[PDB]
C-alpha cells in the first residue's frame, strides 16, 4: 500500500505551484463529472501533494489512481511525465595436512602480532549472489578512520582460520600489508609466497592450480599512492619481479591472475582515488568521536566545538602537576614541530606517522605523547593552530583543496580568532600573538560580497556558518559591511541559530529571501513521533523560529521581505506576522507569490492595519475565501492604513468580492494601484468597477486586468467610466479578445480631450487593420496619451501605414510605441524611416520578431542618418540581418548622435560585417551606453576586438541580455 | 559496528550529515514489511540511502537518510505521513 | 573555463592562500544547480520558452577520441565512449576539469573496437556495440554494481547505429551490411530483419511503429514494423548525415552534409529549409518538449535553433570539430565531445 503511493508522490512533486493549482482544479472537475465515486471538494483544496497522494489511493485505489494522475498529466499537455508515470507505476504497481599446518601457523603469527599491537554474519555474506543474479569477485570497504580496518581484516583471516567464515569457498588466503612491499624496492608474488610459509618453500604447481582456491587481501590503500601514481606496463607473468606498485596495479586492474578474487580496505580518500581502477566492485560501508568528545567534556565554550577542543588542548599542554605555567623555550619548539607535522599530514591526506618520518622532524617520543593523547579532528585542530601560531607547485594542494576534510581545519580557522578562546592560549604560551590570518579572512568574505551578482544561497550560508563562528561583531560588521542583498536558504535549526546571529550585525542590509522547508515542528495533532510533549510543542524549533522572526522585525535598515519558496504552517505565518505587527518595524515591501501559505492567510491583514510603513504587499496563486476578502476590505477601510499597492493574482475571487473590491476602491483614499490578473472577471464583475471608477472620489492611478476574459460589454462599461473619469493615469488590457469592437469602443471615449490617462497597453486583443484604422483616428488630436503599445497582433503593413501617416503632423504627442510579431515587411519600414526622419516627439520604438530583412532595416538606416532624428532607443532582434545591412546600420551609426540604446541580438552576422560594426563602435562620434550582444557567441579575433572596444569608452556596457539598466517605470507599471 | 552496502551510482560525498528519527516497532513492520525487500526501489525512485534498526528494548525503530538535507527532509515527511495513516487505519479497524 | 583567463572557485583562493602561507614563500565560477525553485529566472517579458544562455561549467579529460556521448539528470552522471571502452562521470563535486572516471568499463578483444553507445530514457540500462565484436552489449544501472546483464548477438556484423524503444522493450541496430535487427529484450531473441540497401544507414529513429533511416545514397526511408512493404522514399540533393524526430508534432530533422537542414513530415510530402551553414554536419538534436534544437558540424561551433521558422538563438565556437552532442531531460544542460574532451553547458531562461 505504502510502496505504491510512495512513488506517486514522487511524480507529483514535478509538478509547479501553478500546475498543482490546474491539476487540482482539473481533478475537482473529474469528481464532479464522475458519481460511481466521490470526493468532498473542502478535502481536495485543503491537501497538499503528499496528502493529495495518499487521499487518491485511498479513494481510488492503487492502479486507478495511478491512471487518474496519468490521463490528468496528458490533459495538462504533459507528455514526458505522462511516460514517466507510467513507467514508475509498471514498477511500482505490484502485477495483479599442508594447508591445515599453514593456516594454524598463520593463526599462531597473526594473533601474536597482533596482541603485541554481528558483522561476521554480513562479511559471511559478502561473496553470495544478490536477487538481481550476480557474483562479485573484488569487494571493497570503506568508512570512519576510528575502526581499525588492519584489525577487521586480521580477525576475517582469523575467522577463515578457524573455518566458521566462508568453509567451502576456497582454500588459501595472502595477506598483504602495503607498507611491507615500500619497505622493498624489488618483490614478487613468488617472494611473498615463499615469505609467508614457515619453511619458506612451496610447490608453484599446487598454488597455481586452481583459480577459486585464492584469496588475497589488500589493507591501507590510501596510506601510500604517490609511487602507484607511476604508470608503467602491466606484467602478465606472476612470478616475475616488478616494482610492488606495478603489481599492486596490476592485481587490482584484473590483468594478473584474472580469474581469481580479492578485497580490500580503505578510508574516503583513497576510495575517491580508487574508484577509477577497480571492475565492477561491491561496496561495503562501515559505520572514535564519541568517546573522544566525551572524555574532552570529562576535562572540561559550550556555544561552539572549537572552544571545547580548544579547552581539552590547552588542559593538556599545561605541565603536569603544575597549572597555568609558561612553556619553556623547547617546549615551544617542540610544540612548532609537532604542528607543523599535522600540517603536513593534512596537506598530504596521510594519517599514520613512521617512527623515521619523526626522526626526520627531530621531536623525542615522549614529549609527542606527552602532547597528545589520542584522531583526525585533533590534527586538523591541530593544524588550524600551527596557522595561529617544499616544490612551489605540487599536487598535495590540489589534493588538500578538495575541502571535504579540510572544511574542518578551516572552520577552527575561523573559530580561533575569537577573543575568549584567544585568553587561555595568551595565558599558556605567556606572549603576544600578532597574525595576519585575520586580514586574510577578512578579504576573503569581503571578497564574496563584492560580486555584482546576488549572493549565492549555498555560499552565503556557509558564510555566515564560519562568521557565526568568529564570534567577534567588529569582525562581523566589517565582514558583511560590503554586500546589501542576500539570498539565504534554510534547511536545519543550525541555520536558524547561525543566521540569526550574523544577521543582526549586517549594517546595510536592505532586501532579503528566505527560503524555509522542513524545519517545522511535525503538526502536533496526527502526526506525533515517539521520539519527539516538548518536541512536539513549544519545541526549541519554535522559539529560535520566534528568535529569528524578532530579529526580522527589528531590523532597522531593511526594506524589502520575500519568500522564495516556503512551506509555512499556521504557527509559524502566526509568530512571524505578530513579530511583524509592531510599529518599530520598518519593512515597506512583501511578496509571498511563490510562498505557499493557505492556511496563514488569515493573520496578515493586522499588519497592513496597524504598521504605518508598509506601502507594498503582494499575493498571487493563493486561493482567498470570501471572508478573507470581506477581512482585507475591512482593514483597507480603516484610517490609519496608508498601503499604496495591491495585487492579487489568481486568487480564483468570486462576484461578491468583486462588490466589496469596488466598495473599498471608493472608500480608501491611499490606495493608488490595483492589479486582478489571472482572475476570472465577468462583465458582471466589470460593472461594478465601472461604478466605482465613475465617481468622482476615486484615487486609483494604475488598474492592471490581464487574462481576464472580459467582452465587448466590459469595453464599453469601461469606456463610460473613462469619460467619466478623471483620475486613472495607466491602464493594462493584454490576453483579453476585446476584438475590434471593443477597441472601437474605447476609441470612441478616448475621442474626447478630456481623457486624462498616459498609458495604455494591449497584447493579444485580436486586432487587425480596422482596430488599427480605429486607434489611428482617436490618436489625431489627443495630447495626453504618451505610451502606447500593441504587440503579437496581425496589425499588418497596411495598418502600420495609418499609424504613421496619423503620427507624422508635430500635432501629435506620442514619445514610446513598441509593437512586436506584427508581419512587418520592407516598405513599413520605408514609411517608418520617414516617420523617424520627420516627427520631433517619438523618443522610443521597438521592431522584435518581425521579418525586415536587408532592405528594411537599409530604409531605416536612411532614417536614421537624419541629424534631425531625435531617438533614443530602438530594439532590433530576430529581424534576420546580414552583412551589407549590417555596414549600412554602421554608417547610420557612424552618422549620428542623439541614439543610446539599441539591440541586435539573435541575429547572423559574418565576421566581416563584425569587424565594420565595431569599428563604428570605436568611434567617438556615437555614444551608445547599451548595446545588445553575446560577447561569447563570436571568435577569438572578435572577443579580442570587442573588449578592445568595451576597454575604450569605459562607459558602455555590452550585455546580451536587454533591459539592462533600463529605466524602471516601464517594467515596474506593468507588474 | 554496522556495514551495508551502498549502490555504485551514490556518490561518497553525499554520506555526510545524516538525519535520523525514530518511530513504533510494529509500524515500520507494516511500513516496510517483515523482509524489507522494498528499500532498493525506493532507494532508487528517492535517489537516497535509508536504514531501518530496532532499538535493543524492542520498542523504537530508528531510520536514517542520507542525501542532500532537502531530500532527507521530502523522505522524512512522506514517511511520517504514511506513519499517521497507518495510525489511523488501526484507530478505524 | 578555456573561454575565461582563468576559473576559479570561491574556497580555491582561501585554500591558495593558505597554501603559500605553509610553503613560507562574473569572476567566481558557479556549480550546477538541480532543484528547479534554485533556478530563478526571471519572467520574460513544463515550459515551452526558448533558451536564451548558456554557460560552460566543466571539462571531462577522456583520454581518447570521443565517438558519443550521453547524459542522465534523473542521476547526476555523464557517459563517455570511445574506441577503447566507456568511462562513467559524475557530476555532484565542484572542480574545473576532473580525471577521474566513476567508473570505467573496458573492452579487451584483438581487433575489437566501440562506435556507438545509447542511453535508455529511463536510465535503467544502456547499449553498447562496435565492429568485431560478438555481441550488442546491455549494461545494468540500477543494480548496486554495474555489470552486463544482457547479450544481444550478431556474427561477423559491424554495427554503426543504435535505437531503443521501452514502451514495446524492443532494441534496434543498423549494421554496415546493410541490415537492421530487431531484438526483444525480454527473450533476447532477434524478431525481424530489413535489407536491401548495400550502402547502409547511418542514422535511425524509431517513434511508433516508422523506422526512419538514412544515408549517403542521398535518400530518407521510412519502414513500417506491421508489414513487409517496401520503404516510401523520399530523395534530397545531398548525403544526410543524421536524423532526429519531433516528440510533440509531425517533424523529421535532419542534416545533409552540405550545411543545410531540412523538416519533412510524416503525413504529407511538405519540406523547407530551417537553417544553413559553410560545414557538414555531423549531429543535430532534439529538446525533449521540441521547442528548439541542438546541432553540432564539422566547422567548431555548437547552436541552437528555433523551432517555429528555424532561427538560431545563439551559438558557441571551440578548438577543435565535433561530433555528437546530448541534450538533458531537464532541459537543461547540454553535453557536446570534440577532440579527447567533452563539455558540459548548462541551459538558463
Amino acid at each position: 500500500l505504502t510502496f505504491s503511493s510512495y512513488g506517486l508522490q514522487w511524480c507529483l512533486y514535478e509538478l509547479d505551484k501553478e500546475e498543482f493549482q490546474t491539476f487540482k482544479e482539473l481533478l475537482k472537475k473529474k469528481s464532479s463529472e464522475s458519481t460511481t465515486c466521490s470526493i468532498p471538494q473542502f478535502e481536495i483544496e485543503n491537501a497538499n501533494v503528499e496528502c493529495l497522494a495518499l487521499l487518491l489511493h485511498e479513494y481510488y485505489g492503487a492502479s486507478l489512481a495511478w491512471a487518474t494522475s496519468i490521463s490528468i498529466f496528458e490533459n495538462m499537455n504533459l507528455r514526458t511525465l505522462s511516460e514517466k508515470a507510467r513507467d514508475d507505476m509498471k514498477r511500482h504497481s505490484p502485477e495483479d595436512g599442508d594447508t591445515w599446518d599453514y593456516k594454524s601457523h598463520v593463526m599462531t603469527k597473526f594473533a601474536e602480532e597482533e596482541d603485541v599491537r554481528p558483522e561476521m554474519q554480513t562479511l559471511a555474506g559478502a561473496f553470495d549472489s544478490d536477487r538481481w543474479g550476480f557474483r562479485p569477485r573484488t569487494v571493497v570497504l570503506h568508512g570512519k578512520s576510528g575502526i581499525g580496518k588492519s584489525a577487521l581484516a586480521r580477525r576475517i583471516v582469523l575467522c577463515w582460520a578457524q573455518g566458521g567464515l566462508y568453509q567451502g569457498m576456497f582454500s588459501y588466503v595472502f595477506f598483504l600489508p602495503v607498507r611491507e612491499m615500500q619497505r622493498k624496492k624489488e618483490s614478487s608474488v613468488t617472494e611473498f609466497i615463499s615469505r609467508e610459509w614457515p619453511d619458506s618453500q612451496a610447490p608453484v604447481t599446487e598454488i597455481m592450480s586452481r583459480p577459486e582456491r585464492l584469496l588475497f587481501i589488500i589493507d591501507g590503500f590510501d596510506d601510500l599512492g604517490s609511487v602507484l601514481n607511476n604508470d608503467t606496463k602491466l606484467c602478465k607473468d606472476w612470478a616475475e619481479k616488478q616494482p610492488p606498485f606495478t603489481l599492486i596495479r596490476s592485481l587490482l586492474r584484473k590483468v594478473l591472475l584474472p580469474e581469481s578474487f580479492l578485497i580490500v580496505t580503505v578510508r574516503d580518500v583513497g576510495t575517491e582515488k580508487l574508484k577509477s581502477e577497480v571492475v565492477s566492485p561491491r561496496y561495503l560501508l562501515v559505520r572514535a568521536v564519541g568517546s573522544l568528545i566525551c572524555v574532552a567534556l570529562q576535562l572540561q565554550f559550550n556555544q561552539t566545538l572549537t572552544g571545547l577542543h580548544a579547552a581539552f588542548v590547552f588542559h593538556q599542554l599545561t605541565p603536569r602537576g603544575v597549572v597555568r605555567r609558561c612553556l619553556n623555550l623547547e617546549e615551544r619548539v617542540v610544540l612548532k614541530r609537532f604542528c607543523r607535522m599535522a600540517v603536513e599530514g593534512v596537506w598530504n591526506r596521510k594519517s599514520v606517522f613512521d617512527g623515521d618520518d619523526l626522526m626526520v622532524q627531530g621531536l623525542g617520543e615522549s614529549e609527542l605523547r606527552a602532547l597528545f593523547h589520542m584522531h583526525l579532528s585533533l590534527q586538523d585542530f591541530c593544524a588550524a593552530l600551527y596557522y595561529v601560531l617544499k616544490t612551489k607547485r605540487s599536487m598535495e594542494l590540489k589534493q588538500a583543496g578538495f575541502h571535504i576534510h579540510s572544511l574542518w581545519m578551516k572552520r577552527f580557522l575561523f573559530g580561533l580568532v575569537s577573543e575568549d578562546v584567544r585568553r587561555p592560549l595568551e595565558v599558556l604560551l605567556g606572549c603576544p600573538v600578532p597574525l595576519g590570518v585575520k586580514q586574510k579572512l577578512l578579504h576573503w568574505v569581503s571578497l564574496l560580497g563584492q560580486q555584482p551578482n546576488a549572493t549565492t544561497p549555498g555560499d552565503t550560508l556557509d558564510a555566515f556558518h564560519c562568521l557565526f563562528e568568529t564570534q567577534d561583531k567588529e569582525f562581523v560588521r566589517l565582514a558583511l559591511n560590503s554586500f546589501q542583498e542576500v539570498w539565504l536558504p534554510i534547511n536545519q535549526n543550525l541555520d536558524l541559530i547561525a543566521s540569526s546571529f550574523c544577521l543582526q550585525h549586517c549594517p546595510y542590509l536592505r532586501k532579503i529571501r528566505v527560503d524555509v522547508k522542513g524545519i517545522f515542528p511535525r503538526d502536533e495533532s496526527a502526526e506525533a513521533c515517539p521520539v519527539v510533549l516538548w518536541m512536539r510543542d513549544k519545541t526549541l524549533i519554535e522559539e529560535q523560529w520566534e528568535d529569528f522572526c524578532s530579529m526580522l522585525g527589528t531590523h532597522p535598515h531593511l526594506r524589502q521581505l520575500d519568500l522564495g519558496s516556503s512551506i509555512l504552517t499556521e504557527r509559524a505565518m502566526k509568530t512571524l506576522c505578530a513579530k511583524l505587527r509592531h510599529p518599530t518595524c520598518k519593512i515597506q515591501t512583501l511578496m509571498f507569490r511563490n510562498a505557499q501559505i493557505t492556511p496563514g492567510v488569515q493573520h496578515l491583514w493586522r499588519i497592513v492595519m496597524a504598521n504605518r510603513n508598509l506601502r507594498s504587499l503582494n499575493l498571487g496563486g493563493t486561493h482567498l475565501k470570501e471572508e478573507d476578502v470581506r477581512m482585507a476590505c475591512e482593514a483597507l477601510k480603516h484610517p490609519k492604513c496608508l498601503l499604496e499597492s495591491l495585487r492579487l493574482d489568481c486568487c480564483g475571487l468570486t462576484h461578491a468580492c468583486y462588490l466589496k473590491i469596488s466598495q473599498i476602491l471608493t472608500t480608501s483614499p491611499s490606495l493608488k494601484s490595483l492589479s486582478l490578473a489571472g482572475n476570472k472577471v465577468t462583465d458582471q464583475g466589470v460593472m461594478p468597477l465601472s461604478d466605482a471608477l465613475r465617481v468622482s472620489q476615486c484615487a486609483l492611478q494604475k488598474l492592471i486586468l490581464e487574462d481576464c476574459g472580459i467582452t465587448a460589454t466590459g469595453c464599453q462599461s469601461l469606456a463610460s467610466a473613462l469619460v467619466s473619469n478623471r483620475s486613472l493615469t495607466h491602464l493594462c488590457l493584454s490576453n483579453n479578445s476585446l476584438g475590434n469592437e471593443g477597441v472601437n469602443l474605447l476609441c470612441r471615449s478616448m475621442r474626447l480631450p478630456h481623457c486624462s490617462l498616459q498609458r495604455l497597453m494591449l497584447n493579444q486583443c485580436h486586432l487587425d487593420t480596422a482596430g488599427c484604422g480605429f486607434l489611428a483616428l482617436a490618436l489625431m488630436g489627443n495630447s495626453w496619451l504618451t505610451h502606447l503599445s500593441l504587440s503579437m497582433n496581425p496589425v499588418e503593413d497596411n495598418g502600420v501605414k495609418l499609424l504613421c501617416e496619423v503620427m507624422r503632423e508635430p500635432s501629435c504627442h506620442l514619445q514610446d510605441l513598441e509593437l512586436v510579431k506584427c508581419h512587418l515587411t520592407a516598405a513599413c519600414c520605408e514609411s517608418l524611416s520617414c516617420v523617424i526622419s520627420r516627427s520631433r516627439h517619438l523618443k522610443s520604438l521597438d521592431l522584435t520578431d518581425n521579418a525586415l530583412g536587408d532592405g528594411g532595416v537599409a530604409a531605416l538606416c536612411e532614417g536614421l542618418k537624419q541629424k534631425n532624428s531625435v531617438l533614443a532607443r530602438l530594439g532590433l532582434k530576430a529581424c534576420g540581418l546580414t552583412s551589407d545591412c549590417c555596414e549600412a546600420l554602421s554608417l547610420a551609426l557612424s552618422c549620428n548622435r542623439h541614439l543610446t540604446s539599441l539591440n541586435l541580438v539573435q541575429n547572423n552576422f559574418s565576421p566581416k560585417g563584425m569587424m565594420k560594426l565595431c569599428s563604428a563602435f570605436a568611434c567617438p562620434t556615437s555614444n551608445l551606453q547599451i548595446i545588445g550582444l553575446w560577447k561569447w557567441q563570436y571568435p577569438v579575433q572578435i572577443r579580442k576586438l570587442l573588449e578592445e572596444v568595451q576597454l575604450l569608452k569605459p562607459r558602455v556596457v555590452i550585455d546580451g541580455s536587454w533591459h539592462s539598466f533600463d529605466e524602471d517605470d516601464r517594467y515596474w507599471w506593468k507588474n | 559496528p554496522q556495514i551495508r552496502i551502498r549502490p555504485w551510482w551514490f556518490p561518497v560525498q553525499e554520506l555526510r550529515d545524516p538525519l535520523v528519527f525514530y518511530l513504533e516497532a510494529w509500524l515500520a513492520d507494516e511500513l516496510f514489511g517483515p523482509d524489507r525487500a522494498i528499500i532498493p526501489e525506493m532507494e532508487w525512485t528517492s535517489q537516497a540511502l535509508l536504514t531501518v534498526d530496532i532499538v535493543d528494548s524492542g520498542n523504537l525503530v530508528e531510520i536514517t537518510v542520507f542525501g542532500r538535507p532537502r531530500v532527507q527532509n521530502r523522505v522524512k515527511s512522506m514517511l511520517l505521513c504514511l506513519a499517521w495513516f497507518h495510525r489511523e487505519h488501526r484507530a478505524r479497524a | 573555463l578555456f573561454w575565461d583567463k582563468e576559473p576559479w572557485f570561491w574556497h580555491d583562493t582561501l585554500t591558495e592562500q593558505l597554501w603559500r602561507i605553509f610553503a613560507g614563500v562574473s569572476r567566481f565560477l558557479q556549480s550546477i544547480s538541480w532543484d528547479p525553485e534554485d533556478f530563478e529566472d526571471a519572467w520574460k517579458r513544463k515550459r515551452l520558452a526558448v533558451p536564451c544562455k548558456l554557460e560552460k561549467m566543466r571539462i571531462l579529460a577522456h583520454g581518447e577520441l570521443v565517438l558519443a556521448t550521453a547524459i542522465s539528470s534523473f542521476t547526476r552522471h555523464v557517459f563517455t565512449c570511445g574506441r577503447r571502452g566507456i568511462k562513467v562521470w559524475s557530476l555532484t563535486g565542484q572542480v574545473a576539469e576532473d580525471r577521474f572516471p566513476e567508473s570505467h568499463l573496458p573492452i579487451q578483444t584483438p581487433g575489437a573496437f566501440l562506435r556507438t553507445c545509447l542511453l535508455s530514457s529511463n536510465s535503467r540500462s544502456l547499449l553498447t556495440g562496435g565492429y568485431n565484436l560478438a555481441s550488442v552489449s546491455v549494461w545494468d544501472l540500477a543494480a548496486p554494481s554495474l555489470h552486463v546483464k544482457e547479450q544481444l548477438p550478431c556474427a561477423g556484423l559491424n554495427c554503426q547505429a543504435l535505437d531503443a524503444n521501452l514502451d514495446a522493450n524492443l532494441a534496434f541496430a543498423s549494421f554496415t551490411s546493410g541490415v537492421v535487427r530487431i531484438w526483444d529484450l525480454r527473450d533476447q531473441s532477434v524478431v525481424r530483419d530489413l535489407k536491401g540497401y548495400p550502402d547502409g544507414v547511418k542514422s535511425i529513429v524509431v517513434k511508433g511503429y516508422n523506422i526512419w533511416t538514412g544515408g549517403p545514397d542521398a535518400c530518407l526511408r521510412c519502414w513500417d514494423q506491421r508489414t513487409i512493404m517496401k520503404p516510401l522514399e523520399y530523395q534530397f540533393k545531398s548525403q544526410i548525415m543524421s536524423l532526429s524526430h519531433s516528440p510533440q508534432e509531425d517533424w523529421v530533422l535532419l542534416g545533409m552534409a552540405n550545411g543545410q537542414q531540412w523538416l519533412q513530415s510524416t503525413s504529407g510530402s511538405q519540406r523547407h529549409m530551417v537553417g544553413q551553414k559553410d560545414s557538414v554536419i555531423l549531429s543535430v538534436k532534439f529538446s525533449p518538449f521540441g521547442q528548439w534544437w541542438a546541432s553540432v558540424g564539422m566547422d567548431d561551433f555548437l547552436g541552437v535553433y528555433s523551432m517555429p521558422a528555424g532561427t538560431k538563438v545563439f551559438e558557441v565556437p571551440e578548438m577543435s570539430p565535433v561530433t555528437c552532442c546530448d541534450v538533458s531531460s531537464n532541459n537543461r544542460l547540454v553535453v557536446t565531445g570534440s577532440g579527447e574532451h567533452a563539455s558540459v553547458y548548462q541551459i538558463t531562461y
